């Protein structure tokens, strides 16, 4: 007794995506099943339940249009539908099986019963395309404290590989983990803790390297 | 729609508290493991299903709905979701503390005069060794706050069972020298720690 | 003294063992003759908790009614899941009988008379008969067509209003017919409905919802997604398969002043309603094909969210048809002595 959701996938701006629930262990056609979003850095968020008998669906005003809940009892398979994705679409979709709702014998749950759950299948709305990316130096200011680093600005996709010096500094290296920023692009930073007293006598570079850009770089930092 | 606080932990044998704050509906609960399907634990706010221990429980009046887990174990450390219909709360990431408390390092720095060059201000702050990874960060206009031009991240583990996140502020070069002052404050376990860049 | 308790019951008719019309074949092989002489019984002072959402008579009414319908009805072909028998498929006679349920010995039906009552509270004047009244075992969705009406004041029913996966049922006070006629292609039909009469009682209805949900504003839709027998109000004319579209009824703009006619049509292939699969049907028979019916019941479903926004939409059509009976059986109890 479980949900199997699809695998995972990424599309383009507008488009549209279609994910299955194929049901699995109990009878598909009873018990109604609610489709949930979870968004990066958001709170979950329901998109509607479809009642597997007839079909019937309850959508909030949020996703009228724009998403259809499906099915197909001949091989019990819920089915999701959205068109036209932006960026606040790229989300982890689960589909889950109420069971204090629908034909058959109810749970008993006087709130929604969310008995099974799905694994999820994660969309991602790649509105990138490839490019590289544009390093610039973070250069240290003001006991012995003294950091600095290198940032990388805007690239797709990960990963990048920097290696500080060609391979000489590595202690006290601490590269942060990139960011999908609003227009879905890469970015990342790259420190160093060094000694006060070593600036002005050794100074260091980035080695920004981005493979599949075919990109290598070298920035300089005072 | 239902608040619920970001983070709890505790040590292999005590117990915890979550709850959710909102409005006086039912409320039920879910354990979401890395990953995995999410799992029912407790239902119409005290009553628990078969399959499950009698150390989740719960209750809920006046407000708020709590779930508590008794005797804890090492594998309890995931998720937490609870839900009133389709009022659903944020998420409660439950740490199972192997290690002891860290509290965040945090650097700011400037955006970079070549950054400035081709007119672009990215003010970064960075947060290190900190435990558990219940990070919330917060950048202001000299004394006032911003909201928009904010990029920031999700915990992740160090080399050595501690987080660190990124934080970025986006800018114009005008709204940069705009005024005197910006600031990456990072809340952690009750209290902030704030830098400070100027122009 | 009596406690709750669930038992087989079993049904009454006055059905006639010669006819040919399918409810009568049916209900003489399955019923007995109704009660020749039935009295009821008042409870004095006495209260009682009935739940019209948790009644086994529903269940048993549900499984009779599909029995009664897998005998009765020949389609040409029958598909379900892979299997599909083929069958010879004559026309029958088709017109719904008033049904009573009797209990059994040991047992005793328990009636709430409470005029305004909703299904699930207590209940002050408490009766005990021995059968139900003849309940009309009528398919349909959307309406509920043919069985009784409030005693005083409309009445909204549902397990909670706050639910949104959960059915409403709105009972009436005053019928509204839908006369639905298929003249003298051979498939289009229409039903009709005097227009006045049945948006007065709509914006009845309105009126009642927003005493229920905080004086906010209400508005209807039609239903969003699923197949015909929900989008559209479906119902059994005499062995044809009505399909109406029922969107000028719920007209938010008129709360027209004359007639509504809904554009009907008659299926040749349908799903059957005990989620079973899909059934092929003989083209319909020639002449005037007629179905005066009383509107006695409408089923709402309530678009969830939206509780930020300051009005709610309701959609026809609730679910699968064991809630019908709830919309007769919802003020029968049936205890152990
Ligand atoms: C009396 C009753 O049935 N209550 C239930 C319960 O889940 C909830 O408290 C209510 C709205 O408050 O909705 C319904
Ligand atoms: C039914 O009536 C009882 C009181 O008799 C009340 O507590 C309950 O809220 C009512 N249910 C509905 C759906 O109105
Ligand atoms: C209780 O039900 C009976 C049904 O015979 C009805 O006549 C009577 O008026 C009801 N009681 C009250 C107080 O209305
Ligand atoms: C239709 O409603 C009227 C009330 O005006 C009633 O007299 C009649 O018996 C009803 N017919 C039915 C339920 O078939
Ligand atoms: C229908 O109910 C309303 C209010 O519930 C009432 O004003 C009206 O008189 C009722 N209709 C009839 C025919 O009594
Ligand atoms: C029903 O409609 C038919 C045809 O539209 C008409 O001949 C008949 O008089 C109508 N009957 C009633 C009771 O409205
Ligand atoms: C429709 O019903 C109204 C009742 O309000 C009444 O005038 C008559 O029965 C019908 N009128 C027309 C114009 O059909
Ligand atoms: C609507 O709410 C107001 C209070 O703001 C009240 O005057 C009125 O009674 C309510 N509506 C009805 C139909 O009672
Ligand atoms: C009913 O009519 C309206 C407008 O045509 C609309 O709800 C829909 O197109 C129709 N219903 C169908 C086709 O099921
Ligand atoms: C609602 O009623 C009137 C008909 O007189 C009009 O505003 C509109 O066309 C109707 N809408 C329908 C039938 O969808
Ligand atoms: C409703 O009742 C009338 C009168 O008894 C009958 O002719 C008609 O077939 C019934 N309608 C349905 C859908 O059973």
């Amino acid at each position: 007794a479980d949900l199997v959701q699809s695998g995972a996938v990424v599309k383009k701006p507008g488009d549209s995506v279609r994910i299955s629930c194929e049901a699995q262990g109990y009878r598909f056609p009873d018990y109604i099943i609610h489709w949930i979003r979870r968004a990066p850095g958001q709170g979950p968020e329901w998109m509607g339940w479809m009642n597997p008998m007839g079909g019937q669906v309850n959508i909030p005003w949020k996703f009228q249009g724009r998403v259809s809940m499906t099915r197909d009892t001949s091989i019990e398979t819920a089915f999701l539908d959205l068109r036209g994705l932006k960026s606040d679409d790229t989300a982890v979709y689960y589909c889950v099986r109420d069971r204090s709702n629908g034909s058959g014998k109810r749970f008993e749950s006087s709130n929604w019963f969310l008995d099974l759950w799905g694994r999820g299948t994660a969309v991602t709305i790649q509105s990138a395309s490839t490019k590289g990316p544009s390093v610039f130096p973070l250069a240290p200011s003001s006991g012995g404290t003294a950091a600095l680093g290198c940032l990388v600005k805007d690239y797709f996709p990960e990963p990048v590989t920097v290696s500080w010096n060609s391979g000489a500094l590595t202690s006290g290296v601490h590269t942060f983990p990139a960011v999908l920023q609003s227009s879905g692009l890469y970015s990342l930073s790259s420190v160093v803790t060094v000694p006060s007293s070593s600036l002005g006598t050794q100074t260091y570079i980035c080695n920004v390297n981005h493979k599949p850009s075919n990109t290598k770089v070298d920035k300089r930092v005072e | 729609a239902l608040t619920q606080p970001r983070s709890v932990s505790a040590s292999p044998g005590q117990s915890v508290t979550i709850s959710c704050t909102g409005t006086h509906n039912l409320v039920s609960w879910c354990q979401h493991q890395p990953g995995r399907a999410p799992k029912l634990l407790i239902y119409d706010f005290n009553k628990r299903p078969s399959g499950v221990p009698d150390r989740f429980s719960g209750s809920g009046s006046g407000g708020t709905a709590s779930l508590t887990i008794t005797g804890l174990q090492d594998d309890d450390d995931a998720e937490y979701f609870c839900w009133a219909y389709e009022a659903f709360g944020g998420g409660t990431k439950l740490t199972v503390l192997g290690q002891p408390k860290a509290a965040p390092s945090v650097t700011l720095f400037p955006p970079s005069s070549e950054e400035l060059q081709a007119n672009k201000a990215t003010l970064v702050c960075l947060i290190s060794d900190f435990y558990p990874g219940a990070v919330t960060v917060a950048w202001k206009a000299d004394s006032s706050p911003v909201k928009a031009g904010v990029e920031t991240t999700t915990p992740s583990k160090q080399s050595n069972n501690k987080y660190a996140a990124s934080s970025y502020l986006s800018l114009t070069p005008e709204q940069w020298k705009s005024h005197r002052s910006y600031s990456c404050q990072v809340t952690h376990e009750g209290s902030t720690v704030e830098k400070t860049v100027a122009p | 003294v009596w406690k709750d308790a669930d038992t087989t019951l079993f049904c009454a008719s006055d059905a006639k063992a010669h006819e040919t019309e399918v409810h009568n074949v049916w209900a003489t092989h399955a019923c007995v003759p109704t009660d020749p002489n039935p009295q009821e019984i008042h409870l004095e002072n006495v209260t009682e908790n009935f739940n019209m959402w948790k009644n086994n008579m529903v269940e048993q009414m549900q499984e009779d009614v599909i029995s009664l319908w897998d005998q009765s009805l020949q389609p040409c072909v029958k598909l379900t899941g892979g299997s599909v028998i083929k069958q010879a498929c004559p026309k029958i006679s088709f017109d719904p009988i008033p049904i009573h349920y009797c209990t059994p010995a040991g047992y005793v039906i328990l009636k709430c008379n409470d005029k305004n009552f909703n299904g699930t509270g207590p209940c002050k004047n408490v009766s005990s008969v021995q059968c139900t009244h003849g309940i009309k075992p009528v398919v349909s969705t959307q309406l509920l067509l043919n069985g009784s009406l409030a005693e005083e004041e409309i009445i909204i029913r549902s397990e909670n209003l706050t639910n949104n996966a959960k059915t409403i049922i709105v009972h009436l006070n005053k019928s509204v017919e839908i006369n639905c006629t298929r003249p003298s292609d051979i498939r289009k039909a229409y039903c009709e409905i005097n227009g006045t009469k049945w948006n007065k009682v709509l914006k009845q209805v309105t009126e009642k919802l927003k005493e229920h949900f905080n004086n906010k504003t209400i508005i209807f839709q039609p239903p969003s997604g699923g197949d015909l027998e929900i989008t559209m109000h479906s119902f059994n004319c005499r062995g044809e398969f009505f399909y109406c579209n029922t969107t000028q009824l719920f007209n938010n703009t008129c709360i027209c002043n004359g007639t509504i006619t809904l554009p009907c049509k008659i299926k040749q292939i349908i799903n059957m309603w005990q989620g079973t699969g899909q059934a092929m049907y003989a083209p319909p028979i020639d002449g005037k094909i007629n179905c005066v019916s009383n509107i006695t019941g409408i089923l709402l479903t309530r678009d969830g969210g939206a509780n930020n926004t300051s009005n709610e939409t309701f959609r026809p059509g609730g679910g699968n048809i064991k809630d019908n009976w709830r919309s007769e059986l919802y003020k029968y109890k049936v205890v152990q002595i």
